[PDB]
Formats: C-alpha cells, structure tokens, sequence
C-alpha cells in the first residue's frame, strides 16, 4: 500500500519498527496488540554470551526524555537462537526481524553474525557499534572509522543476511564513520543510538544511575537525530532507518524529510504501549494533510531533493 | 477481552497526610483486579515527564467500579506533585493492573497471618487484609512510620475484625517509639504466612527474622520504565537461580523470600 | 551570604548568571526587574566587527527545548565598548559583567580580548570557541585541543581580566580539549554551549531554520550538560560555570553535584522572564530541603567527593 | 507599576471558524492596553513546549477587564491546539501587552482610512477600526480569506458605522472571488493612511501599490522566542538604514512602509 516500503532484506507492510532494547523480543508487547501490525522489530541486543547487565538503578527520567544504562542485558546467542527467535517465528512467521548484534571484541561480533542469520525470521542484522572495545582501550567501535570499517568487513564476511550498522551520535564528525562503513560493505544504516547523560540525586549527591552515565533517548533527542540523519544522507547512497524521539506520524514524516526510509520507535513505547499501531493507523490521514501519496515516492522525491 | 489501559476518572482526591494523597479512580480496569498487591502505571499530566509512575492499588470496589491509591508526592518539580493537582472529574492515563500480587487462595481460617508494613509500602496491604478477613483468619498487623505526620490508613485497618493492630513511629509522635522491626522481635506465636511491604531496611529485617519461613511474601520497589517486562529496568538477582534476573514489574512486585537477596 | 560564591574575577552575591545570547546586554530584561538581583551577566557575544547574523527563520521549538541559529548578531566591539557596556556600568555599576568573545580567526579573538577588559564593569572574558575557523577549513576552534590551546594562550597574552573558556558538547571526547585549555592558562571554564539539531517543515519538506542546522538548548540538554560537566570536573582544577537546561533551584543544585561553582541560565528566560530572580529567592528553601548550609561549602564538599 | 505578566482567566473560548478559536481573557493586563496592534506572548499548557505563542490582541474592554483574541490552531501536535483545550475558568500564562501598535492619535475626521486584512492578520484590525470610529473618520475595510470556511469577524466589522466593508475569498465561496489585492486595485479615492496585516504576499502587494504613501502601517509576523527584543530571533532588515536590524517583537510588530523591504 502507501505505507509499504522495500529495503535490503525487508519488504515491509509499513515502516514502523520498535527500536532495539525497547521491545524485548516481543513477548510482552504482544499481550497488547497483534505484532503483525508492525513492519518489523529490532529485538534486544544479542551478545555471544549471556549478560546480566549493569546494576540498578538503571533508568531515570529527564525533560522529554529518559536515561538508561541496562548494559545490554540479554540471554546470549544460544538461548536467543533456541527460544527468543523461534517464539517470534512460530507466533509471527511473516514478521521480519532485525537482530541487533553487540559485542566486546571483534571475534564476538563475528561469531554472532555467522550464526544468527540461520534463524528463518531474521532478515537483517543491525550491527551495534556503540560498544566498548576491550582490544582498543574501551573505545566504542563506532567512534573510529578504521576500527568500524574493519568490524563491518569482518562481520560482512559471515552474514547470510544484509548487514545494517547503527551509528552513535557521540562523535565530533559522523561523516567519516558513515562513509567508511558503507565502503566496508554495509547494506544500510540505522541512526541514531543514544546520547550520553547524567542525573544527580540531590539528597545523596551521587548519580541516579549506578553506571553514573546513561543513554539519553526520547523526543528530547529528535532534533539531534534529524541533524545527523540529514547530514549522513548527503554522503551515502545506502538507505537509513531513522530513530530518536519518534512519537507521532508527524515525527515519522519528518524522519523522511531528513532522508530516512523507515522509522524505528523506542522510548515512546514506555509511555504508550499502543504508540506503534496508533502511528501506523494515523499515517495515511497525516500524509493526506501534507499531500504525500506514498512513502516509497516520498523517499525518491527526497533522495532527488537531493 | 482485558482492557490493559484506560483513561480513568478521578472520583476524588484529598491530602490525607503530609504530602500523601488518596485518589479514587473509576473505570473498567477495576473489573480485572484480583490479587492484592498489583499496581497501576500512571502517566503524569506533564508532557515533559514521559515515564509512568508505578503506584500500588490500595483497595477496590468492584460494584462501585472504583479503586483507591495512596501516594506520596515530591517537590514542585516532581511528577507525583503534578498528579496531585488533578481535580475531581479529571481523567488520568492508567495502564493496569500489573504484576504478580499477594496470593491469598491457600490461606485458611486456622492460619495466623502476620503483616508488616512501613511508610508508603502500607497502601497495598489494606486490600490484602480486606481479603484475608473473609477467610476468617486471625491477623496481626504491624505498621511503622517516620512520624505521626505521615501515618496513613490506621482507621481503615482498625475497622477490620480479626485484626490486632500495633503502630510505631520512629520519633514516638504516635503509638510505639521506634521501627516496626522492634514490634516484630516481640512476636509470640508461630506465623504461617507473612506479607510485608516497605522500605528496604525493613524488608531486610523481616527477611532475616523469618528466613526459614516459606510462605513469606515480600513486595519490592524499583525504578521502572516500560512497566511490563520488556525494557529490563527493574531487575533483581534471583537468589535461588544465580545466572537469572527477576523483573520487579512482571515477576513481582511480590516475591517469595527465598527468591530474594536481602 | 549562603548564596555568595567567589570565582576568579567574580565576587558574586549569588551564582545565577543569565547565559550569553539569552539576555542581550540587559536592556530589555531590566524592564522586568532590578538586574542587581543577578550575580552576574553573560552578555551577547562580541565580535570585532558588526554582524547582522543569519537569515530568518532563526528559531524553532523542540520537545523541552529550542533550536537557534542567529549567527552571533552583535553591533561589534566599538559599539559594545561605547554603548552597551557603559549603559550597564551606569545603571548597574556594581554588577560584574562577563563578556562573551567570539571570532572567525585568531587575530579577531585577540583584538577583542585586548580591548574589552578596559570596560570597568567587565570582570571576566568568556572565550566562545564554538566558532568556525576560516584559517582551518571551517573547524570550530573548540574541537581540536591544539587549535584551542593556541587560541587561549594568544588571548591570554592580552587580557587584563581572567579568561574563561566556553566548551562545546559536540565532541567525541571533551577531556583533551579541557586539559589543553587549562594548560594554556584558562582561569576557568563554562559549559556547555548548544548541541546541534534540525527541524523539518512537513509542508515545504525543507528545514525550518534558514541555516538548516541550529543550536539545541533547554531542559532537553541538561542530562548531556551534567554528564560533560561531571566528566570535566574530574580532570581540571579550575572552576566551572555550568549551564544547559537550567530552570529551577533544583537544577542549580544538581549543577553543583556535577562540579559547577556557579550556574548560567539561558533558554528559561524566554518562557519565564522572572526565572532568574525566582530561582535566586527559592534557592535557600531548596537548600534547606537537602541540608546544604552554603553554596561555598557545597563546592568544597563536592570537590573533595571528589 | 506595569504588570508585564499575568495568569489571566479565560472567560470563554469557542470555535468561530474552521480551526479558529475566539478566547476572552480577563485580567489586569487589559488596563495597560492602548494602541491597537499590540500582542500577547502565550505559554502553551504543555511543559515540553517552552516558547510562548505570539497572538494579536483583537479587541478589549477596559471596564470588563477583558481582552479578546482570535487564533488559528495547528494539528494535534501543535501548541495552539493545546491552548484550545483550555476551558472557561482556566488560567493562561500571559506576558504583555507587547510591541509597537498601530498609531491613531494623528487620525482626524477629515481623513479617509483604508484597511487591508487577510487570514489571521485580521483580528488586530478590529480594535483598530473600533478606535478609529470614535475619530469620526470614514473607513473602507477590505478583508480576504482562503475560504468561507475561515472567514472571521465579518459581523463585528459590519456593525461599525462609517465603514464600507468588502470581503473576498480565494475560492469564491463568499463575497468576491479572488484575493484582497484585487479589491485594492479598484480603490477610487485618495487614502491618507493605510493599515494592513496579513500574509506576506498580500503585505507585498499593498506596499507596492502605496509605496509613495507615508502613513502606511504594516503589521509583521515572525518566528519569536524571548518576545521582548533580547534574543534577536525576529529580525527584519531596516530598509531606510542598511547595516541595521529591526526586531519585529519590539520595534514592531507594526512598521512604516518605508522601514520595510517587500
Ligand atoms: C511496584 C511499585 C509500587 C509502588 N507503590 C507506591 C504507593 O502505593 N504509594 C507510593 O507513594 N509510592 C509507591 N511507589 C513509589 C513511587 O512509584 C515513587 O515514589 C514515585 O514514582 C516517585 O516519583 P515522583 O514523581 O515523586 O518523583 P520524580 O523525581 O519526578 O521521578 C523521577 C523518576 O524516578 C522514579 N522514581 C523516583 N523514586 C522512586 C521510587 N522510590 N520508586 C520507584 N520509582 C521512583 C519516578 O517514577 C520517575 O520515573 C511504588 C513503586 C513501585 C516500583
Ligand atoms: C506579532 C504576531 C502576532 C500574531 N497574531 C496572531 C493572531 O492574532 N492570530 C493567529 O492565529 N496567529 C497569530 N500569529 C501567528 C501565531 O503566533 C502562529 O500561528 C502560532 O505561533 C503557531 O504556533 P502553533 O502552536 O500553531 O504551531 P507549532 O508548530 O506547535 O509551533 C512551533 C513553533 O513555531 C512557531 N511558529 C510557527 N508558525 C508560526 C507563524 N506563522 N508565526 C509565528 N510563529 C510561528 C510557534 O510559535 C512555535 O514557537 C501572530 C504571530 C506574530 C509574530
Ligand atoms: C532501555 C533501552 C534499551 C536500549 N537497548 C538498546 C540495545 O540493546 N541495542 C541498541 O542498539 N540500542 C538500544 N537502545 C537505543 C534505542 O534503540 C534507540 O536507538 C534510542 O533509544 C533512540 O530512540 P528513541 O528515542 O525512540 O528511544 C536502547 C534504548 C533504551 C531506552
Ligand atoms: C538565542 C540564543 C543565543 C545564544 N547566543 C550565544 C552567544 O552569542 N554566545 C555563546 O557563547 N552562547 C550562546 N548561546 C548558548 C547559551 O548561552 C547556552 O550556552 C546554551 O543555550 C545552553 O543553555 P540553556 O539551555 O540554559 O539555554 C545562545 C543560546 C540561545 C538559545
Ligand atoms: S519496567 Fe521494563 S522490565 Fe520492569
Ligand atoms: S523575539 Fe527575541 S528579539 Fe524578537
Ligand atoms: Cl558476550
Ligand atoms: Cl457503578
Ligand atoms: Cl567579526
Ligand atoms: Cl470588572
């Protein structure tokens, strides 16, 4: 239909995708609506081994946003291949799944990328490079173009599905990293991951988060997301799934004006569990309001804008 | 068939203790309520505050289609403060009811039930006692507060039959001076089931004194986000299964004492 | 009193300072209250020559924030020495003024720093290094530690008043830049300047701002500000004037927990013209609530926290 | 002595045209109002929307202590939309009145005044005509709209004596089909003062047809932030003084035609 969009590895009925780490592996939000309404799902990060994650408190509220520092808690590859992904395949066999892949060192990233494409419902791997690198001094794989390009090319060597890369906003210049990752064979990009923030408790005078720092998400970060998506779209020809503060069909369309081809929705699910289906159903009315016939056309019109 | 979310109507709301408001909510969510100790996930009426506020259900009335909550507010920058400005007739955005509550099915008239509450952990224990009274069992209820200034629900608990009620205050402004844990140490019978909810130091004291009790139910609190088990914000370590994380919002808020570490 | 705080060049009756670019040169907000209530004022940026600034639209609203791209509009050094600063000296001779200094090339920065200290009410120069450098490819003087250290040391050579440096949050790692600038002789720091954001108009499909990108300010950016202030405070021994999203006495104290010694207030003035005096008067009540006797003590307790 | 800011009370509010609301505000700010064409800087009742909304004063009543505004709302994500949900009795956070208005002191009974309005530029022109009627001068008032669906204040203007009122709509749904500028071209007298407010293309047409008139007053709009002249958000180039910036909020919103470029 009008909402349908086609991306490498993804023939989506609509462009609305719950963002990784905000939907689990679907089992809880499924209690609230038929997940088939979604275009896709970015499931919680997969690491090679299980991770309990960071100590609590893990979250904090901010003005039009939140902080989070769960630390990529997940049951690990085996359990995700055996339990989490099969449950989604059984209950929603036609719903394509984007597997968010994280790690502490390159070998770990590669091992997950070799295996997780085997799951039939997994159509795309989302490479999360905002992770501290224990072979590089704790350096997030995504702040250095050469590190990032190496990681991408290595994982590209073993993926049986198209490989997207999730870019971090915490850089002086995102253009070198984006260029390098496309050159290393990335089929697409997703952006953005969280900003870094801190809250202090006035009584204890200590940080609210046990991790001290946390990732800043929510509508507060949408202007930064649009800036970086727009910046990157002028510099690469692979498509972009945009995210950061999306809350409404208006926000979705604004993501398109920036150069995104589909839109992920994260923090909004916590305020409103129905936000993703609500956005999906109000998209055609809102597209009418601004004279947009189809999302596929809008992508090409904007791509030629240019 | 379940409603999951509802714009409820606040029936009334009044300050019943220093910075503690009692709100009555009317909606179809009340028909889905069963176990005491479930909670509601409340949206603050302020668009810059996106995380819902988790608040225990204190009591409900299925015929009236009403539930009752009692919550403490923060300063003028807090969201609970904003909630307290809502007036009779306003709508409030509720998700719920949520979580594993206090089980009561296996309580029988023979059993002697102990209840230990503190501070703003007290509200959910009211609906608990209300339900246990029908099972014709004999309860002792020990409640502690920082001050007379924040005592809540004394009268409601007192009007319950089969109830011995003792009340402590840390400063001595009312009832027994000191903490609930002291009144615990004075217990002189064999309790078959203990239900407790309150500040961590109190929950810890209860959990040691009755570490050997199996029917020991502890209601936990945590920072929360999604409120349904998706986001992993509210994890406790599983005591009986290291290498496993309990989620307060979805596995709890009520746990067996053997599932918890301190 | 309790609110009094002493910094290099600044004996402040309280730590509340309207942020540069949000107070003009005081003449408009003076219509609403006695500016003597303020601790200080960061006046609009001074460049060597006049600047009309960027085309309109210059501002846009965001979730718990705003975007702005005025482009450092100011009447230039001569007019600011002859009109703007003297008016503040006449009407508020005891109110110390922080002169925000910007420029396109180093010589321009130096020339302003040589002259503006002559004004009697100017007690501190705030070096704004978030400016595009036309001798370096448009590179903001504040993203490269060596560029920044050179600029600071050059301006340090001619300043008759203590020199503070305003740091930009748009960097991968703010610690090298902060270290280098302290080493070059900076008496203090102020942080943060704005993040970068973009909004799109859904009807025109073009950016709302004529400049496309704009600076993102307001409560939305407070978690980022606290993170960077906290990060920098562990790495330098010169004091920090913290700013970013401050709206309340609570926010002021939270800035102190992060390591600030005084707090600037920017975007909040546009929503509430009285916000700075309101914060000043509710600070003692709020300090009581969290058992803080004086702001000077709190600074030392936090500095030893450490 | 001046109030500067006030939590006014909305007396009433009703949708008088498609997505256009008329609000009556009661407060002490009304006593400070003088020239037509000043504005109010309205805080949206949504804490995530921090910039005030600038809205023209359409009329006031010093005895009633009320002023009247007419504003168009956006979609459900807009702040004006939020403002329209405010009900009779609610408070609204107003700064004002602000800006340089339309001058009327030098208008005298001999003069023939022309008024050209369009869209949501029309409201401030009502208080203008209301004041000029006392000076016993003869006015022609030309108002244009996109459609009958958004026509406003026809009846109020019609009930004014010494007023010829012609109304255009771009689609022809009401009155004359076309734009106001057309009805301008048909003017058959020597106008001594022209007051105009509306969409940029219209303001441009008026400014060329009467470029040689000196008493030509043009009410401008702009994106705004501080609303008082501090932040430099709302600058126009000064036509008579290149190398100088006019600020719509503080120098305006009303300017002499010689001060403006198109
Ligand atoms: C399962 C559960 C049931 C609860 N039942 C009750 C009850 O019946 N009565 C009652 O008064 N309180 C109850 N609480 C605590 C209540 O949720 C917090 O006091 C409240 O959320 C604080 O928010 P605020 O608006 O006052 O402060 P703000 O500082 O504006 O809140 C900032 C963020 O921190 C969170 N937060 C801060 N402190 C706490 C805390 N102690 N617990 C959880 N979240 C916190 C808030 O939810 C919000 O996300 C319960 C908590 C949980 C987890
Ligand atoms: C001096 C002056 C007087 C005005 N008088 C009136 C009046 O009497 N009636 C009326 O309907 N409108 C008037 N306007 C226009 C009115 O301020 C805007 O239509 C309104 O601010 C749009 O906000 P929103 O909440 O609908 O949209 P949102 O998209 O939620 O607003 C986003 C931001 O953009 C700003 N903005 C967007 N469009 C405009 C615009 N066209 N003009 C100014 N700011 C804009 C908003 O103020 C806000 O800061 C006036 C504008 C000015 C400058
Ligand atoms: C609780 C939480 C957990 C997250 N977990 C992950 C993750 O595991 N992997 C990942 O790539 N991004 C993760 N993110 C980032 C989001 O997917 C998204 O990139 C970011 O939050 C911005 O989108 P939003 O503002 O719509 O939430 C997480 C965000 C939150 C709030
Ligand atoms: C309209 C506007 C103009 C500004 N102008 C300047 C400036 O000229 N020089 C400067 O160093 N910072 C400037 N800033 C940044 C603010 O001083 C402050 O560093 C930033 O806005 C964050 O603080 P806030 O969130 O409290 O506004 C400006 C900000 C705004 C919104
Ligand atoms: S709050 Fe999200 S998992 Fe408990
Ligand atoms: S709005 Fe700030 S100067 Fe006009
Ligand atoms: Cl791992
Ligand atoms: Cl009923
Ligand atoms: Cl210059
Ligand atoms: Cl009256």
């Amino acid at each position: 239909n009008r909402l349908s969009v086609k991306l490498p590895g993804l023939d989506l009925k609509n462009p609305i995708i719950p963002a990784s780490g905000c939907f689990g592996f679907g089992e809880e939000y499924a209690k609230y609506y038929d997940l088939n309404k979604l275009g896709s799902i970015m499931v919680k990060a997969t690491t090679l081994h299980p991770r309990f994650g960071n100590p609590t408190p893990r979250v904090a509220e901010t003005a039009s946003g939140m902080l989070n520092a769960d630390g990529l808690q997940n049951p690990g590859l085996e359990v995700i291949m055996a339990e989490k992904l099969p449950w989604l395949n059984e209950n929603f066999p036609d719903l394509p799944i984007i597997a968010n892949v994280a790690g502490s060192e390159e070998d770990d990233y590669v091992a997950v990328c070799a295996k997780i494409g085997d799951a039939p419902n997994v159509k795309v791997i989302e490479l999360n490079i905002s992770c501290p690198n224990v072979k590089h001094g704790g350096q997030a794989f995504g702040t250095d173009p050469d590190v990032a390009a190496a990681l991408v090319k290595a994982c590209k060597a073993v993926s049986k599905v198209p490989l997207y890369v999730k870019l971090s906003p915490n850089v002086t210049d995102i253009v070198p990293i984006a260029k390098a990752v496309e050159a290393a064979g990335a089929d697409g990009l997703t952006m953005i991951n969280t900003l870094m923030g801190v809250r202090f408790d006035l009584k204890t005078r200590k940080p609210v988060l046990a991790n001290i720092t946390g990732g800043l998400s929510g509508p507060a970060i949408k202007p930064v997301a649009l800036k970086l998506i727009h910046q990157v779209a002028q510099v690469v020809d692979i498509p972009i799934i945009g995210m950061g503060g999306v809350e409404s069909a208006q926000d979705v369309l604004e993501m398109y004006m920036a150069g995104a081809s589909a839109v992920a929705v994260g923090t909004a699910n916590f305020a409103d569990p129905f936000v993703c289906p609500k956005i999906i159903e109000k998209l055609p009315e809102v597209m009418d309001q601004y004279g947009i016939d189809s999302l596929e056309n809008l992508i090409q019109e904007v791509k030629n804008s240019k | 068939m379940p409603k999951l979310q509802e714009m409820m109507t606040i029936v009334s709301q009044r300050e019943v203790a220093s910075n503690i408001f009692e709100m009555v909510l009317k909606g179809e969510l009340v028909e889905e309520m069963d176990l005491p100790g479930q909670f509601l996930h409340l949206a603050v009426p302020n668009a810059s505050m996106l995380l819902r506020r988790p608040i225990s259900i204190s009591s409900w009335d299925k015929v009236a289609k009403t539930c009752t909550i009692l919550y403490r507010i923060g300063d003028e920058t807090s969201g609970t403060y904003e909630i307290s400005k809502l007036q009779s007739g306003a709508k409030i955005d509720v998700m719920g009811p949520l979580g594993n509550g206090f089980p009561v099915d296996e309580v029988v008239s023979t059993d002697k039930i102990l209840i230990v509450g503190g501070g703003i952990g007290v509200p959910p224990l009211y609906e608990l006692a209300k339900q246990l009274e029908e099972k014709n069992c004999q309860m002792t209820i020990l409640l502690g507060f920082a001050s007379e200034k924040v005592k809540i629900l004394e009268k409601e608990f007192a009007e319950l039959k089969n109830v011995s009620l003792k009340i402590a205050t840390d400063d001595g402004s009312y009832g027994t001076k000191g903490h609930v844990g002291m009144l615990m140490e004075e217990i002189d019978f064999e309790v078959d089931a203990l239900y407790t909810c309150g500040a961590p130091a109190m929950l810890k004291a209860v959990a040691k004194k009755y570490e050997q009790l199996e029917r020991l139910y502890i209601s936990m609190e945590s920072r929360m986000a999604c409120g349904i088990g998706a986001c992993y914000a509210c994890v406790e370590h599983d005591k009986e299964d290291e290498n496993h994380a309990l989620k307060v919002c979805e596995d709890g808020p009520v746990f067996l004492g053997k599932q918890l570490l301190l």
